[PDB]
């Protein structure tokens, strides 16, 4: 973050992480293909937060 | 077990020694990674030793008392820098600890009650003792007398329940069950004190206010759970009166939130608002403790967990503006965030633990405690909507009016924040955000 | 960035655009009632110009303290830190 | 270029850097 | 340092009424040349009437008073650097006694200006001792 | 230099004790006015300006505390919370008065909810049949 | 490969899967020791109908297979509702259809559990649940199944 | 009034006055130079707390005090408590009874 | 002994000119003088130098240790290209480093130790059936699992038991 | 003081920490134990202790449990959780001459 920007930093960050999204976005749409992960954090009662 | 008890019994003779305050807090802090070790418990009582043993509910209660204690050594440097009474002040704290110890790894019922009313006498000491206001003798004798006055009873309705039982044994005591109105109001009335009812609190924002930063600490983050404790051991077979009896309660306790939040609107001190904001938390313990759900009794163990470090790391907050602006007024401190700006950070970060919060451990025993008291009644509903909306209309207006506006006029010159405090606030928020990670840890107790 | 003389310049050419004002009379050290024939109302008109002209708001009692040109151009030195 | 107050950030600097 | 008093004169009451009617009148008409054949028709209005006595200068202040609270548009037009503006005080600057409390390698980046405000101090000092003192 | 020396008194029954009052909270005696003798009413504190709050006052008046827009040794109003510049305080009086706002809100939401759930049985619709999806047991036609 | 997108996702799939493919063969699977690790298994000790009041030592032993029936029946009831949450994802449009008997299945896993652990509360030892399916049995025989009883 | 001019006149004399003794007190060097913080010293602040703090010295139980102790905390308190007593009762009755199926039930804590 | 305050007194200079309101009503010539020398005071001619001891203090050894190689790539690119055209290809080469650290980590996670049936805590990944079209292999299909121990498996059906 | 004051700063004049303000040693010393106590034992060292805790808790083996149960009671296809603690035939009911005026909840 010295001798730099910290908003040309995020702006280049965001702009990758964009064009990321963007391109898996549309792998998506060719096969209208549906991800979910879940992670435990604690059971009882047979329900999981 | 014994391995703590010992420690801190040999950890008594560094008071004696001088120059000697900042290696107890060090010793502290090794017992309680030693503690952190020591993490074999299930729901059932483990490490049998002698009288003395543990399960899930009291591991969490003795590492909420190691870390409120190993913090209260850290966030009184006041006590160091003047020539106050630094080895009388690492002997309280240090006889407190052992004592909440001991009270929480009772296997018994009597062994709690005796250890439980031999805690408020450090409590006493620090208040009489380390506090700055002339009405320490109206917050001594307030906290002293209210408990003593509905806790005396308690000690006939104990040897009651061992006369027509036998036994003190908690799992034994379990295994019966009675029929009895004042049985059930002896064994209940000393804990609905010990943690704030709305009517019974009174001892409470005269007491944190009048007593000393420890005096907080230990006040607000551990000695509001010894009733919960309490009563998490006694309901269990008081369940058919409890039952009959419970909606006064549930009702006086939901009420008394709304009405307690609508009381933090109309507070002009720092320390007395997070004083009756543990009134409201807390109702909302007791409303979730007497519906006897599972999700209810893990919330609310969850939520007493989550309160001691929040609302323990907001009064050491309150502490260190009054260190430096010499008032704890709300109408002086005024505009911190252009005074102590990496200090506001700490601010946003413990007021909003207070109120739900997107990582914390409060939002897990919050969530898991309204669905208890949703699932008791649909009439719930409209006012836990109320009180869950006015803690956050009460909790942002202390971070909003001490940490943004126009600066107080007429101020001298103060210290700058230090390396202490930001620690002292790393540990009350940073235990509250790694927590959910292993929450099955700190919650199901049973 | 400012000046006094720009200031100067700024408040004799708003009140020698005033048509009830004549630009002989006009000086820096005149009197808005005893040396110039202006109304109570002309004098409000003048504070409003002023306060259109630099663009902030003046108080009435700082309106009714202002009776030069000169205290103008103080006063909004004050308001606007210039010295220079 | 006008010297803005600012209260001190080397403590917190240093906290970082020690945590 | 002249204090403001607060009793206010009759003339300044119409002043004020007349600044604040203006005031409404170009919140009201936004087109300069509109305002301002407006506002020569309320100055016409004020100088028609200027002639009368004290208690009915009084009432009829009064009446005023009345009208302009009920023709008071619902977004009137401020300044935005003053104050009630849209971006009043948007910066607090806190006092300079923080620059006191800096570190020494911190104070170590701008030292010609540290030493002018040590200098500066002494001069600070003897004139509270010759002000207050 | 603290609360139990500093603090509100007795009511003052007499005029002596109205005037001490007064000097004491450095106040004019004319402006000092205690408040009831109600059981929630306080005792010897004055009663400041419930009028309208902080926002009222003038801002354009040089304050020795800028925030709060108070002096030095002025005595602060009991409502001080209430009427501070955050909460319930508007800078100019209000045009209408408290009924009319709401009246008017309820009055139009009245309106709307009734001319809405009216017409809730009234939707229009081209010239269209229901939607011909297929089933192995109903057929349907063409018009080829 | 019929599609640029499609091609464009194998090349940045196969980048990807190629060096952690190469770090777990080359580097984690070598130098890995075999062991074995197994699956605890619980004798089942009586339960809390077949000993006597005064003995707590079967008191504490059927409240401990009682709690471990109980979390192994919140993991079936858990799973069986995992399995309608895989039916309604992998079955996207046609959900109503298919995931029906798994519904089915757990409304009768949330019905069974309901009838032994339900309304019991926080504290729920062994003998609770006997007493209340002895009322429960009690009820069916004099008043019929609840639900339609007097 | 005459008598309105004199009163803001005495006012303002004492509002110069203690403006004049907050300008003395506010940038006080040596209070500034003693590098304890603290503040102004202001009579009407600690009026304000004891103001806040102490008010039971100042109460009487009179009608309008009940009154407003009854409509505010008391009635409240008692109506949300009668209206989760009836609607349990309402609703254990049922249950009791056996009006509702085993599988029909709401919160199962499934 | 210890200063918090660097062995200088602290004390306010400015006064009670730094008000706006207090400016505008009423100003002695020494207050001029003294806001006119408080603005002239307030300008900087010349930037922050560089102290080595903040550098020195606001720096742990550890990172030292891991920025050397970089700042050492950034030294051999510091005359080709000068100090700002030098430090931005420096820090994003790191920062490109550390995302592809994490891309391959979290690849490596969620593909080769994702969530099984002996434990609860891991990442459970449910995947929906992807769309074929014809062109595809296998255009006439139906949906593979129907039974009901297909359905959410977690790797059981692999189980040794 | 003047310019070549501030440009080298004392080493004299220290600027301490939060937890002495009498001597340079006794800050560094409690500064990096308290540092050390907290962070790199409390907070990283006992997280992946309890990171790598085993099952105190059952859960684990309850899911593996509740995994081969659903195996094998399907199997059996008797019921996929059991609705009755004992078997109805074990259990030895009382009559309804036994019990009386009893309150039988349900
Ligand atoms: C480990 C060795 C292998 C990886 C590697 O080469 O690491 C670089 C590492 C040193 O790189 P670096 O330049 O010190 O990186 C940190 C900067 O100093 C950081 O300096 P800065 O001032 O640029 O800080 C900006 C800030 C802000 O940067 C970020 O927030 C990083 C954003 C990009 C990375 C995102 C990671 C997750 C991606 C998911 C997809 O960066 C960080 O907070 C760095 C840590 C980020 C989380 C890890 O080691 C080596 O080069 C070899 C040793
Ligand atoms: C054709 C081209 C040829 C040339 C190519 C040249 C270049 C090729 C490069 C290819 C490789 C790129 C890097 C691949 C990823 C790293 C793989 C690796 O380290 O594998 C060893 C190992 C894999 O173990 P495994 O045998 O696959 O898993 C079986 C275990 O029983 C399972 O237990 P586990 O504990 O190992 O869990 C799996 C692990 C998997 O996680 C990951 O792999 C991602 C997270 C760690 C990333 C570390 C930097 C990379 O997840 C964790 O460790 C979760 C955290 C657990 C607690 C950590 C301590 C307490 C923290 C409290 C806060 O992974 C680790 O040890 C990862 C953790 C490292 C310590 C992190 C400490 C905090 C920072
Ligand atoms: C109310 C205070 C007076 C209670 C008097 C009656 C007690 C009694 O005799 O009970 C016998 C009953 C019955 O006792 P028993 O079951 O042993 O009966 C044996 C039969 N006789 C007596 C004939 C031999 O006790 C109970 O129901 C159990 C309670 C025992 C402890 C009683 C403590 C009394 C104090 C109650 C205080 C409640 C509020 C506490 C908080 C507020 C304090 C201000
Ligand atoms: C103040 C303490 C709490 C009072 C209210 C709580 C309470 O006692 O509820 C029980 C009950 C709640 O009523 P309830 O629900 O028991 O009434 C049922 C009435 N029938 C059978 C006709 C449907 O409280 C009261 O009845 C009185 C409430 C307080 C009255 C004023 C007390 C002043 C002291
Ligand atoms: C770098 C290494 C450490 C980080 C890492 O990769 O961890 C992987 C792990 C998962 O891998 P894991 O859990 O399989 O690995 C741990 C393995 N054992 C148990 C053997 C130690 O953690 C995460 O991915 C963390 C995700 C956090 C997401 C947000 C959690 C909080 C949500 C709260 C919601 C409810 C609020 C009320
Ligand atoms: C009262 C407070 C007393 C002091 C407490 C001090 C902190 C102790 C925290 C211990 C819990 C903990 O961190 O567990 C690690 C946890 C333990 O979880 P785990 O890895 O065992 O996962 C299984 C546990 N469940 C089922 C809950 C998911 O580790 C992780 O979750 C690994 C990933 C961490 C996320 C990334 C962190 C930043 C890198
Ligand atoms: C039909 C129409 C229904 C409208 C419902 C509105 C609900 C309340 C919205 C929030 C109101 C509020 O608090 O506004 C913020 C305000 C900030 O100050 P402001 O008034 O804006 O400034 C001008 C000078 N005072 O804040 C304040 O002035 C007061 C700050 C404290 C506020 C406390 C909370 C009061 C909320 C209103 C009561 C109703 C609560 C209903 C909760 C339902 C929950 C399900
Ligand atoms: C927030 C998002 C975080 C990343 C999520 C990525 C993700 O979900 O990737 C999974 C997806 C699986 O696709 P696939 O492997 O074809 O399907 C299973 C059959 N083998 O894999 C892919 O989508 C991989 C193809 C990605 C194409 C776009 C790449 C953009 C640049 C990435 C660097
Ligand atoms: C930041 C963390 C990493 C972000 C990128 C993660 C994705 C990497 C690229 C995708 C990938 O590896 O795809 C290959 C693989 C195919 O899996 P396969 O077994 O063939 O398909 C059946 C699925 N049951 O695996 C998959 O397709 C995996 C399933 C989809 C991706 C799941 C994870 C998405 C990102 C989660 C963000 C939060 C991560 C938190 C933990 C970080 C540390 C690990
Ligand atoms: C938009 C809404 C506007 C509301 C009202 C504006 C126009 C209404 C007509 C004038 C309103 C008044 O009340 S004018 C004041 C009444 N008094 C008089 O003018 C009669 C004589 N009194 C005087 O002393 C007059 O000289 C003045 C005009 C009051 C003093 O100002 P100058 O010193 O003449």
């Amino acid at each position: 973050m010295k001798y730099l920007s910290i908003c040309s930093i995020s702006f280049v960050n965001l702009i990758s992480m964009s064009l990321s999204c963007f391109l898996l976005s549309l792998y998506f749409l060719l096969n209208d293909m549906i991800y979910f992960i879940e992670w435990e954090l604690v059971s009882l009662n047979s329900m999981s937060i | 077990m014994l391995k703590i008890i010992f420690f801190l019994l040999f950890l008594i003779p560094f008071c004696f020694i001088n120059n000697m305050y900042w290696m107890v807090q060090i010793m502290m802090f090794f017992i309680s990674f030693i503690f952190l070790l020591m993490n074999n418990f299930m729901n059932y009582w483990s490490e049998i030793s002698y009288f003395l043993g543990c399960d899930m509910l009291s591991y969490g209660l003795i590492l909420l008392s190691l870390w409120i204690c190993s913090l209260m050594l850290l966030a009184s440097e006041m006590i160091n820098k003047h020539n106050n009474y630094k080895n009388l002040f690492l002997l309280n704290i240090i006889i407190l600890l052992l004592l909440l110890i001991l009270t929480f790894s009772s296997m018994s019922l009597f062994m709690f009650y005796l250890f439980f009313e031999s805690s408020l006498i450090p409590t006493l000491f620090l208040i009489l003792g380390w506090g700055y206001q002339p009405e320490r003798l109206q917050a001594g004798l307030y906290l002293l007398f209210y408990t003593l006055l509905v806790s005396l009873p308690m000690l006939i309705g104990i040897f009651y329940v061992m006369n027509k039982i036998g036994s003190m044994n908690f799992y034994l005591m379990n295994n019966f069950m009675f029929n009895y109105d004042l049985l059930y109001f002896c064994l209940l009335c000393a804990f609905l004190v010990k943690m704030p009812m709305f009517l019974v609190h009174l001892w409470l924002p005269k007491a944190h206010v009048e007593a000393p930063v420890s005096g907080s600490m230990i006040l607000a983050g551990i000695m509001l759970k010894l009733g919960g404790y309490g009563m998490l051991r006694v309901i269990s077979f008081l369940q058919l009166m409890n039952l009959k009896y419970s909606f006064v309660w549930i009702s006086i306790s939901l009420v008394g939130g709304v009405l307690v939040s609508l009381v933090c609107l109309r507070q002009t001190d720092l320390k007395a608002l997070i004083a009756y904001s543990s009134v409201a938390h807390m109702g909302i313990v007791l409303s979730g403790l007497l519906t006897m759900t599972y999700w209810g009794l893990c919330g609310s163990y969850t939520l007493m967990i989550a309160h001691g470090l929040c609302s323990s790391g907001l009064f050491c907050l309150a502490n260190v503006s009054y260190e430096r602006l010499g008032s704890r007024s709300m109408l002086i401190n005024k505009g911190l965030l252009n005074f102590m700006p990496s200090m506001t950070l700490w601010w946003f970060l413990l007021s909003s633990a207070n109120m739900a919060a997107p990582p914390t451990l409060n939002l897990l025993g919050e969530i898991s405690l309204l669905n208890s008291i949703v699932s008791w009644s649909w009439i719930s509903m409209i006012l836990l909507s109320f009180l869950s909306f006015f803690s956050a209309a009460y909790t942002l207006y202390l971070y909003s009016f001490s940490q943004h506006g126009k600066l107080f006029s007429g101020v001298y010159s103060f210290s700058s924040g230090k390396i202490r405090e930001y620690l002292l606030m790393l540990l009350h928020w940073l235990p509250l955000n790694l927590l959910i990670l292993k929450s099955e840890s700190f919650m199901l107790w049973l | 960035p400012l000046s006094l003389k720009l200031i100067n310049e700024r408040v004799l050419l708003v009140l020698k655009l005033y048509d009830k004002i004549d630009p002989s009379k006009l000086n820096v050290e005149s009197h808005f009632i005893n040396d110039l024939g202006l109304d109570s109302l002309d004098h409000v008109e003048v504070i409003m110009a002023m306060e259109d002209e630099f663009g902030f708001e003046i108080p009435d009692s700082d309106a009714e303290k202002l009776l030069k040109p000169a205290d103008i151009i103080k006063y909004v030195a004050d308001k606007e830190d210039v010295y220079e | 270029h006008q010297m803005i107050i600012k209260p001190s950030r080397f403590q917190w600097d240093k906290f970082k850097d020690l945590l | 340092a002249q204090v403001p008093l607060a009793i206010v004169s009759h003339k300044r009451q119409v002043c004020s009424l007349y600044k604040r009617a203006l005031r409404n009148l170009e919140s009201w008409y936004d087109r300069r040349n509109v305002y301002r054949y407006r506002a020569v028709q309320l100055r016409a209005r004020f100088d028609e009437n200027r002639s009368k006595d004290l208690g009915e200068g009084i009432r009829l202040l009064a009446c005023g008073q009345r009208e302009l609270f009920e023709t008071r548009h619902f977004q009137p037009r401020n300044f935005a650097n003053s104050a009630g503006g849209c971006a009043f005080e948007r910066e607090v600057i806190p006092p300079d006694w923080v620059l006191d409390y800096w570190h020494p390698l911190e104070k170590a980046q701008y030292p010609e200006y540290f030493a002018k405000r040590e200098q500066r101090k002494k001069e600070f000092v003897t004139w509270w001792e010759k002000q207050y003192g | 230099g603290w609360n139990k020396d500093y603090k509100p008194g007795p009511y003052p029954q007499t005029e002596k004790e109205r005037l001490a009052a007064a000097k004491k909270y450095y106040l004019l005696p004319e402006e000092y006015k205690p408040y009831a003798d109600d059981g929630l009413g306080y005792g010897d504190y004055p009663k400041l300006g419930y009028g309208l709050g902080v926002e009222a006052k003038d801002s354009y008046y040089p304050w020795d505390y800028p925030e709060h827009k108070r002096n030095q040794h002025e005595p602060i109003s009991a409502d001080h919370d209430l009427y501070s510049e955050d909460r319930w305080s508007q800078a100019e009086p209000p045009r209408y008065s408290n009924a009319y706002y709401f009246a008017c809100f309820l009055g139009v939401m009245s309106g709307c909810l009734a001319l809405y759930y009216w017409l809730d049985d009234k939707k229009m619709y081209r010239p269209v049949a229901a939607k011909q999806y297929p089933s192995p047991g109903v057929k349907h036609y063409t018009f080829e | 490969p019929r599609s640029p997108m499609a091609s464009f996702a194998e090349s940045v799939l196969n980048v990807i899967d190629g060096p952690i493919t190469w770090f777990r063969e080359s580097i984690v699977e070598p130098n890995q020791q075999k062991q074995n690790w197994y699956h605890q298994r619980f004798r089942r000790v009586p339960t809390i109908d077949q000993c006597y009041t005064d003995d707590a030592v079967c008191r504490f032993e059927a409240d401990q297979q009682f709690r471990r029936d109980r979390m192994v029946d919140n993991e079936i009831v858990n799973i069986l509702r995992q399995r309608f949450e895989d039916c309604t994802l992998y079955e996207a449009p046609d959900h109503m259809v298919k995931c029906r008997p798994l519904m089915d299945q757990y409304e009768k896993a949330t019905e069974n559990w309901f009838i032994k652990y339900g309304d019991l509360g926080g504290y729920a030892n062994a003998k609770t649940a006997y007493m209340k399916q002895k009322h429960r049995l009690i009820w069916e025989r004099r008043h019929g199944p609840v639900g339609s009883g007097m | 009034s005459n008598e309105e001019q004199e009163f803001i006149k005495r006012k303002h004399e004492a509002t110069l006055k203690l403006r004049q003794e907050f300008l003395k007190q506010s940038s006080n060097p040596y209070r500034h130079a003693t590098g304890e913080g603290g503040t102004v010293f202001d009579a009407g602040l600690a009026r304000f707390q004891a103001m806040r703090v102490s008010n039971y010295e100042h109460f009487k139980p009179t009608g309008k005090s009940f009154r407003t102790g009854l409509f505010a905390v008391v009635l409240p308190i008692a109506l949300y408590a009668w209206a989760l007593k009836a609607e349990r009762d309402g609703r254990e009755e049922k249950y009791r009874t056996g009006q509702v199926a085993y599988k029909d039930r709401q919160f199962k804590f499934i | 002994g210890a200063s918090e305050t660097g062995g200088v007194k602290p004390m306010v200079i400015a006064g009670r000119m730094v008000r706006e309101r207090e400016r505008l009503i009423g100003m002695s010539p020494e207050e001029r003088a003294w806001r006119k020398q408080w603005l002239k005071d307030q300008e900087l001619h010349h930037g922050p130098r560089k102290v080595p001891a903040l550098e020195l203090e606001l720096n742990n050894p550890i990172k030292r240790f891991y920025r050397a190689p970089l700042d050492k790539v950034c030294n051999v690119l510091e005359p080709v290209l000068g100090f700002q055209r030098a430090y931005t290809v420096r820090f994003w080469t790191g920062k490109a480093l550390l995302a592809l650290t994490g891309i391959y980590a979290g690849a490596y996670y969620f593909k080769y130790n994702q969530n099984d049936w002996t434990r609860k805590g891991g990442w459970r990944v449910i995947h929906s059936r992807k769309q074929c079209v014809p062109g595809d292999e296998g255009y006439p299909k139906v949906s593979d699992r129907s039974a009901p121990s297909d359905y959410a498996a977690r790797g059981f059906n692999e189980s040794p038991l | 003081l003047t310019t070549e004051d501030f440009a080298n700063p004392s080493p004299k004049n220290w600027q301490s920490y939060g937890f002495d303000y009498k001597d340079q040693v006794e800050d560094r010393k409690a500064t990096k134990s308290t540092f050390f106590v907290t962070v790199t034992l409390c907070l990283v060292w006992g997280s992946f202790y309890w990171a790598y805790l085993p099952d105190t808790q059952f859960r684990n083996w309850a899911q593996r449990e509740g995994f081969l149960e659903l195996r094998r009671r399907e199997l059996a296809g008797v019921d996929l959780v059991s609705p009755n603690y004992v078997d109805p035939a074990s259990i030895t009911l009382p009559s309804d001459e036994d019990l009386g005026d009893t309150e039988i909840i349900i």
